[PDB]
């Protein structure tokens, strides 16, 4: 788990 | 100073990549009492996202150094405390000036999502019980934003997608439910694709980028 | 707190990319009264350099936006200036009331005088009228003194001597408005480095080679 | 122009 993406970034 | 100039200085701040200054200006513009336009709204999340992003990154670097075999802890706590200061500031700004202080469904979902994100960040650094409380206040904000988006917005509206994206990150990294995160991310993606046709060049670029983020997460999660 | 832990926190801060915190940690270390080691001096410069690098880049954005001449924009740029000057000022106090001369070896002496020249240079960039002139002078005198010592104590390839020469040349071109002098210094600094490199082992070859490149790039861009 | 450190 390498940190998921969120929005805005 | 005047709201008009406060808004102007934020734009300048973002230009010079001085997010801390940018977030302060926007805060001054908010306390002026008047609602923010779509453009203004984005200035607000961009400023605070950048400020808090730096701290979250600092925190992660430190906490990992702490776990990987006195100073580390003391410094992690300083960073943590500074990060909680910003989140409380953003959350206070939302609770007494932005949330449901308007009418539009988009503005309402936007603010409630923002409340979910900052409680989520507070949750990343909290421990037992305090964490449970924070986690639950994060979810109710996301869920309320979600309820409004599913009744007021089409499956491709970028705000709704941004909300669903972040709510899935919440399930996976915070609520410890990989199952739920994956299905929501997948379900959000499909219903999004199934409508991509004639999504208008309006919010095209935005929803398109979030749809890709959803995929990246699905891949990393599986 | 203990000096050793201040240094450790500066290293943690650097990894966390919190240069402002780092700078403040090294400042505490410097105030302990003990000389800085080579690694410690680099920590000190990395810190403040990154802090100031950000203000500068910001000032340069707000300036072009303002177009040097042709409200809000003016007020904000001035605030970024004040800040830049604040950082420069605490760095200069650190050097003048602690680090300079309290050192022995040539290396450190040149390193601090260079640093002193570097920050007066940053003050110059945002200065106008006669203020700039006075600033340019004190920057020149610090760089010169550093130059006088490096030419007398170190070989043409010492990375620190090269760095000083590099920055001093940049000063001549971008600040002192003396291109020719800026070019000759760079040329000479580079050549003298060559006719001596045939004996410079990788024990430091890499270092000089890196800086030597920056000298030719500037030489190329100034022509 | 290039300066060191960068
Ligand atoms: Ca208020």
């Amino acid at each position: 788990m390498a940190r998921s993406h969120s929005y805005p970034a | 100073m005047e709201r008009a100039s406060l808004i102007q200085k934020a734009k300048l701040a973002e230009q010079a990549e001085r997010y801390e200054d940018m977030a302060a200006f926007m805060k001054g513009a908010v306390e002026k009492g008047e609602e923010l336009s779509c453009e203004e709204r984005n200035l607000l999340s961009v400023a605070y996202k950048n400020v808090v992003g730096g701290q979250r990154a600092a925190w992660r670097v430190l906490s990992s150094i702490e776990q990987k075999s006195p100073e580390v802890r003391e410094y992690r706590e300083k960073v943590e405390t500074e990060l909680q200061g910003v989140c409380d500031t953003v959350l206070g700004l939302l609770d007494s000036h932005l949330i449901k202080e308007a009418g539009d469904a988009e503005s309402r979902v936007f603010y409630l999502k923002m409340k979910g994100d900052y409680y989520r960040y507070l949750a990343e650094v909290a421990t037992g019980d305090d964490k449970k409380r924070i986690i639950d206040s994060a979810r109710s904000a996301y869920q309320e934003a979600m309820d409004i988006s599913k009744k007021e917005m089409p499956p491709t509206n970028p705000i709704r997608l941004g909300l669903a994206l972040n709510f899935s990150v919440f399930h996976y990294e915070i609520a410890n439910s990989p199952e739920e995160a994956i299905s929501l991310a997948k379900t959000t993606f499909d219903e999004a694709m199934a409508d991509l046709h004639t999504l208008s060049e309006d919010s095209y670029k935005d929803s398109t980028l979030i749809m890709q983020l959803l995929r990246d997460n699905l891949t990393l999660w599986t």
